[PDB]
DNA sequence: CTAACCCTAACCCTAACCCTAACCCTAACCCTAACCCTAACCCTAACCCTAACCCTAACCCTAACCCTAACCCTAACCCTAACCCTAACCC
DNA sequence: GGGTTAGGGTTAGGGTTAGGGTTAGGGTTAGGGTTAGGGTTAGGGTTAGGGTTAGGGTTAGGGTTAGGGTTAGGGTTAGGGTTAGGGTTAGG
């Protein structure tokens, strides 16, 4: 079973994140809430992928189910896949 | 020997100078399958999928820091809270 | 001659997006001039995005057009990022506008 | 194996028509690739959309033509439409 | 004199199924046949996406199963899924 | 007809002939427009019933645009389903924020020379 | 008729709104986003009427340009 | 006689528990018929189009004005600013 | 013509990014035995090609009985002045 | 914790204009007139679409070893609060 992996995202890997985003100062709990917006975000968008997969009668997932998921949730992306 | 809150205009132009990628392989991935794991298991991933989505969360971090940092400077404030976070997360209209 | 490209005086193929159009089951019946159409208007996007690539790529002092020229010249256009809001490159960048409260002062 | 579509070919003659002297990459290929597939998939939205509003079967380069201007601002509008009408009265006059 | 649809008439009987005691008024019915339309809509643009993706020719339930399945949340698409499975093994068991 | 044999109200072959004319795809199934007539029944079956809700509440016996945008408001999963949607004559909520209240009498009267 | 729109009228929808203050600029600058957004509504509008052929811009049009700007009307129309 | 900070609350309320139009009918239609006359002349409105536009513009004042309100309480200020209808327009993605 | 906002001029500390050196995890490969994806018919039952006369569905017929805004009347839902834990912070 | 001391809502009584009920003709709909136009099947083969084997060129999936974060920690000063009425400026 895997476990600990919520606590993967360091506070360099945020640090940096927020240095390229604009943020000259860093507070405490923004990275909590950070992680947890993005984990949040990440089982939206892995639901989605495996009700795609599901749909398509394959288990592992693509990049083709993982375009049609973003542009599905309204955020395209260009270069990976086609 | 330099002094506070001069330094770090240097990393932000550095960091916005390249276009190379900040979270790691390993542990997103780690993270993206036990995720996987709690709907469906025997699930696999052809790397790809994991690098686009690392890439859209990236992106949509990139984002959510901007807008932060625009409504912390509207608020009369350099640093962030999460009362910020709270704010964008409203007006956004993400929940 | 025998060809669209040599009568229309484009570049783009115009049989392509008739196939793809009547493959697409957009409609029942899909004409011979609204392809011609759509083909002379994405080239002319097609150029316009290279002609902005290849003024980046020369204001960069690089001879080839890399996904970070391309970010840039979407995000210097206003029209350009009106077209293209939500849109993400991969391996594009960002700009580097600072604000004028986040100063050393 | 199979067939893919892949529109590099005409972007890269493109390319050296307006510059011959720069090159073009996978990545831009792929990205120049994807956006003209989404373009394409717009216009065949929109021109569907008109054609089931306006409750005709065929579809003509009016359709085209009015997906294109609320599609694309004002300036680039103006210009495509320029463009299209000229190209579509040298396929009709040869 | 041409013809409208107008869904009324089947909606007044689901409304004097579930309650005949109530009634309803023309503004509350046309909100509702926009919503039927916008959601018959929706539903159609998935499946036909989803048969475009799928490289396939035919539309059977699976398609506009998984389509309400990523439409509606989670409760409402179970309870949906349910009710529409119950109703193809009526349909199925009585010809 | 279909709705003695699948036990449903709403009609299908209407929904099939939309579908056919609609050109959406080569091939239009059979179960799947009554896989969408349930769908739309349930969801319009519990649309009724929060509209019947509100207006018990409201103590009145008709539907009215402001009952729907209650019950459409109050829901948790109909505000998500229906977001970005806009209903004329409908109304909003008057949920007053915490800040924005008369709060407390300062100095009596806010007057420091008595 | 940029000034139509009177001061109690946006006072009214600040108060239906949930404001309790309001600045002085406020309602120039709603006077201008909202002459922005009917200048837009109004050209979409203008552009679907000349693609279906007509002058007098009728509700069905309307809708449709809702629509496609991403905000959705019920009630008015059909 | 009653004390400022205090009424406004009632009027609040009375203004949220009616579901009537605030705006008029005549000025609204020659402000529309003004705009429309910029692009093409010779147009004419069926009313329901005006009314469904005003609706439109209606509900879209009243999310701007929500967004504004709640963006002042969070920033400490119950009164409201153009930097804070701009911060909200900046904010929401339209334009800017 | 009224009192609560209101915005910068007196003063606060607890939160708060820069930091070099013990650190001991992950990233270019490595086969390898277990395994899901794609090609030739089999054949088979369900739906397109289209009759029949039907049983059912849209405007209106004049009333039908419980739907409008408002016509006399009772009385209490927010306005304001004493008042009792409750967490807050500096001994 | 405890030195007391700014600060949180709050409900007895007073307040009168704001909710409570209310009420009458036509305004607003629902069971009644009919026929024609789609809703819904009943006769004929067929072509897009399911079942099943194997094989095949992968590709997700077991592991090495060495250095740039990694956090190991702190300051102290710097950007955060904490407020006086001052005219004042927007509120009924």
């Amino acid at each position: 079973v895997l476990r600990d992996n919520i606590q993967g995202i360091t506070k360099p890997a945020i640090r940096r994140l927020a240095r390229r985003g604009g943020v000259k100062r860093i507070s405490g709990l923004i990275y909590e809430e950070t992680r947890g917006v993005l984990k949040v975000f990440l089982e939206n968008v892995i639901r989605d992928a495996v009700t795609y997969t599901e749909h398509a009668k394959r288990k592992t997932v693509t990049a083709m189910d993982v375009v049609y998921a973003l542009k599905r949730q309204g955020r395209t992306l260009y270069g990976f896949g086609g | 020997r330099y002094r506070p809150g001069t330094v770090a205009l240097r990393e932000i132009r550095r960091y916005q100078k390249s276009t190379e990628l900040l979270i790691r392989k390993l542990p997103f991935q780690r993270l993206v399958r036990e995720i996987a794991q709690d709907f469906k298991t025997d699930l696999r991933f052809q790397s790809s999928a994991v690098m686009a989505l690392q890439e859209a969360c990236e992106a949509y971090l990139v984002g959510l820091f901007e807008d932060t940092n625009l409504c912390a400077i509207h608020a009369k404030r350099v640093t962030i809270m999460p009362k910020d976070i709270q704010l964008a997360r409203r007006i956004r209209g993400e929940r | 001659a025998k060809t669209r490209s040599s009568r229309a005086g484009l570049q783009f193929p115009v049989g392509r997006v008739h196939r793809l159009l009547r493959k697409g089951n957009y409609s029942e019946r899909v004409g011979a001039g609204a392809p011609v159409y759509l083909a002379a208007v994405l080239e002319y996007l097609t150029a316009e995005i290279l002609e902005l690539a290849g003024n980046a790529a020369r204001d960069n002092k690089k001879t080839r057009i890399i996904p970070r020229h391309l970010q840039l010249a979407i995000r210097n256009d206003e029209e350009l990022n009106k077209l293209l809001g939500r849109v993400t490159i991969a391996q594009g960048g960002v700009l580097p506008n600072i604000q004028a409260v986040l100063l050393p002062k | 194996r199979s067939r893919k579509e892949s529109y590099s070919v005409y972007v890269y003659k493109v390319l050296k028509q307006v510059h011959p002297d720069t090159g073009i990459s996978s990545k831009a290929m792929g990205i120049m690739n994807s956006f003209v597939n989404d373009i394409f998939e717009r216009i065949a939205g929109e021109a569907s959309r008109l054609a089931h509003y306006n409750k005709r079967s065929t579809i003509t380069s009016r359709e085209i033509q009015t997906a294109v201007r609320l599609l694309l601002p004002g300036e680039l509008a103006k210009h495509a439409v320029s463009e299209g009408t000229k190209a579509v009265t040298k396929y009709t006059s040869a």
